[PDB]
């Protein structure tokens, strides 16, 4: 009586209760958590197997950029940028690197180029003086971890020890078989006994905005499990 | 055999107390392969290293329990092969008169040579194989 | 619950550990190694005889330096001495296509035969650039060894030195 | 022993003394040298084995072009040109097939398109009166062998009698495994058993200009080897 | 020192040999053959059952021939005779997608049969264009018949007749 399912950032088996989502610290860094899984009513267990299971994290973060008169066009990042799968090309990235929205004029805005590995990047439009652009450049520079709780905070412990970083995680092209990630860990968990992803890294990190033009959702977290009904 | 192997190790013994020998007596006389110990040495002319990216050679005919240098300027040894296993064993030409083996038998031969950084050549000297 | 494991972990190596280390190289200074990899202590590790890597050896401009560039990878025993006896993946740089060879099976650079690393052995990445080039940074570059998330690639396989019966065997190996 | 290892067109295993670059004969073609392998200082020997062992090779030519008042934006060239794995659209060839440079303005001349199988190119700047710029298209159209010498110039002889083609070479996609090149011989040389690599083609060759841009040298050959320690 | 060989030696054809011969060719005459492939003396050919053909033909203005058109390799004895018992290769032209062709396993056109040339005997590449359409050159065009440099590809394979005892044998076959 053992199917595959898959699980999200949001609701689904779970209904956005038995789910959180969170930011996480980096004026300390702190190896926080950001996501959660707590089995719901109804299950017996859940288990992952990585070198067998899937995953994927699209994870961007958030800024707020002004402009001027004689407005700029370019701008600088603390939050260090790679390519998906490939070449820095926005056309052909899977999905791009960066998103741009102008807050005055609730409209896109168009990128022109990017300064690679400098991390900056210059624009297509011209914004105006005290006009408000909000960015979500992807995330890298970070570790993962995951690990377990025992129905109150008692860790068990942690599934894998080693960690694993970030601009690796967009490195790998997702979506081919073989290309595919598969960390390592083998676990089990009944009712009310959650699993909570761990992140430790400078920056921020963002699930949502309310104006992110691209579906509501600023970043996600998606994963493959087999499960006892 | 196993009387065979301690006739050999009295004649070993023999030959190394150079005691029981009675060899010594007719050696005395006059110099003959017995007597005259071979080894190895260079001419006086010192032996020059004026180049680098280049591990000199150099076949005793005969292994070594002890050597002897002599030289002027800093340069590098290795009695292992110095690419594949060999350890790096330096000079300074302080220190250049030396010596070592002896009671520490090493059972060396083909030993290798290069010059080090410095601002002149490494002529040489040498004097091998007591043995 | 968790499942158990094994002594034997299946890891994919990268500049930002702690273990490792680094610095920067000018042009025309084949001897200075960039990378500085380091036997943590009761930690042996393992390569068999073909696994990836990634040579990502960038300028401070962030551009891959000049393909007459070459890598040599290189055992070495304490004494920071390299050795001869034990050497993996002679190449050029300008040759790999990065962006897709960390990707690929087929562009895959795998090494030339196996290795073995003691609690204290290093391991060295020498860079000959010809000469008159542009420096190295490493910031803008990384490296790597493995393919362990994957399902083709292979991996490093690190083991605790205390696990085993072995070791002293390994040990006289070294 | 036995472990493999890499050359090169400089330095490497041979620091340069116990290697050479050199031109070719175009007048009277003639079969000629442009590089050997000397065994140096240290090796027992080496070994080589096509159909097991890899090769590359990149050849470039050069010329010299002026420029005009009315200059033409468009040159000729006589060395036939072919792309490399695939189209001739300069982005996407794996590298190119042509390379320019101006002299007065030291700066790279960036092409605009190309007259493919004609043999002639076009620009996409416009040079001065008088202006220097230096071409470094791909040699086609020549020959390749390998022989040895025994320690003076008495030649055993040649690896593999029949020759190869240069064209051809370009057109096998360097970097696919499979589609790599495995030629046929099988041979060793020990210590100043050196080996000649040879050449018959109309053309030059360039191995240096010490103006060229990328990377102080034009072309290259690289190749793989077993080596006894 | 060279290592020892084979009389079997295993190439790959093509247009700018000596022995080979070409010619120009115009529309509506297929009977004309723009490849004559002719036997050296005292040498040996030989074709298993597949392998690659690079039929690149293109125009005087270096462009790909109509698609309609077809290519026909065949057989012929001496006396500038073709032959229908043997015969190898028909197919079209506007199929092939030259610029990958060459390289791919897939792509890769292989032939009908196994097929033996003594040392003397012709073979042609007779050429269908339909009417009206744009003439052929050689010198903007070539032709392959094997994969030698590769490791999945197949290759001819060439014999000196002297050192063989079955050449009585091969010879009563023709």
């Amino acid at each position: 009586q053992t199917q595959e399912y898959t699980l999200s950032h949001t609701g689904g088996l779970l209904g956005s209760s038995k789910v959180t989502t969170a930011s996480n610290q980096t004026a300390p860094q702190r190896e926080t958590a950001i996501i959660s899984f707590e089995v719901p009513r109804k299950f017996s267990e859940i288990e992952y197997v990585g070198q067998r299971d899937a995953t994927r994290f699209v994870p961007r973060t958030t800024e707020e950029i002004t402009g001027t008169a004689n407005d700029d066009t370019v701008v600088q990042l603390q939050a260090n940028i790679q390519p998906i799968a490939g070449e820095e090309d926005m056309a052909d990235q899977d999905y791009p690197v960066v998103v741009a929205y102008n807050v005055t004029q609730g409209a896109q805005v168009e990128i022109a180029d990017v300064n690679y590995a400098t991390d900056e990047v210059t624009l297509a439009t011209d914004p105006a003086d005290g006009d408000t652009v909000k960015l979500w450049p992807i995330m890298g520079d970070g570790e993962v971890q995951f690990r377990l709780v025992n129905q109150f905070g008692q860790e068990e412990g942690r599934v894998y020890p080693w960690a694993t970083p970030l601009y690796r995680w967009h490195d790998f092209p997702q979506l081919k078989r073989g290309r595919e990630i598969n960390l390592h860990g083998s676990v089990t968990w009944q009712e009310n006994e959650t699993v909570e992803v761990l992140l430790d890294a400078p920056q921020a990190i963002t699930w949502e905005d309310a104006d992110y033009p691209e579906g509501q959702y600023v970043s996600t977290f998606e994963q493959d499990v087999e499960i006892t009904l | 055999v196993n009387v065979l192997e301690s006739k050999e190790f009295g004649g070993t013994t023999t030959v190394d107390k150079d005691l029981d020998v009675t060899k010594n007596v007719t050696r005395t006389d006059e110099p003959n392969e017995d007597n005259t110990p071979d080894y190895f040495s260079t001419g006086k002319d010192r032996v020059l290293v004026p180049d680098t990216e280049e591990w000199e050679r150099l076949g005793f005919g005969i292994v070594a329990k002890t050597v002897n240098v002599r030289t002027t300027d800093d340069v590098l040894l290795a009695f292992a092969n110095p690419n594949t296993n060999g350890p790096t064993f330096k000079i300074r030409s302080n220190e250049s008169p030396f010596t070592i083996g002896g009671d520490a038998g090493i059972d060396t031969a083909f030993m290798w040579l290069k010059k080090a950084e410095s601002a002149q050549n490494d002529p040489a000297v040498e004097i091998i194989a007591y043995r | 619950n968790i499942g158990n494991l094994s002594a034997e972990k299946q890891i994919s190596l990268y500049d930002g550990q702690p273990f490792i280390s680094e610095q920067d190289v000018a042009a025309g200074d084949p001897n200075t190694p960039a990378l500085t990899i380091e036997g943590p202590d009761g930690y042996v590790i393992a390569v068999d005889a073909g696994t990836p890597i990634a040579p990502e050896f960038r300028d401070s401009n962030g551009e891959k330096l000049d393909p007459s560039t070459r890598v040599i990878v290189q055992k070495c025993d304490r004494q920071g001495n390299p050795l001869g006896d034990g050497i993996i993946f002679n190449d050029t740089l300008g040759r790999f296509n990065y962006n897709k060879m960390r990707t690929d099976p087929d562009y895959m650079r795998k090494t030339a035969k196996s290795l073995m690393v003691d609690e204290r052995e290093i391991v060295k990445v020498f860079v000959d650039v010809p000469d008159g080039a542009n420096g190295y940074d490493a910031e803008r570059s990384r490296f790597t060894l493995g393919d362990d998330t994957s399902d083709f690639g292979k991996a490093v396989e690190i083991v605790d030195h205390d696990d085993l019966t072995e070791g002293e065997t390994q040990a006289v190996k070294s």
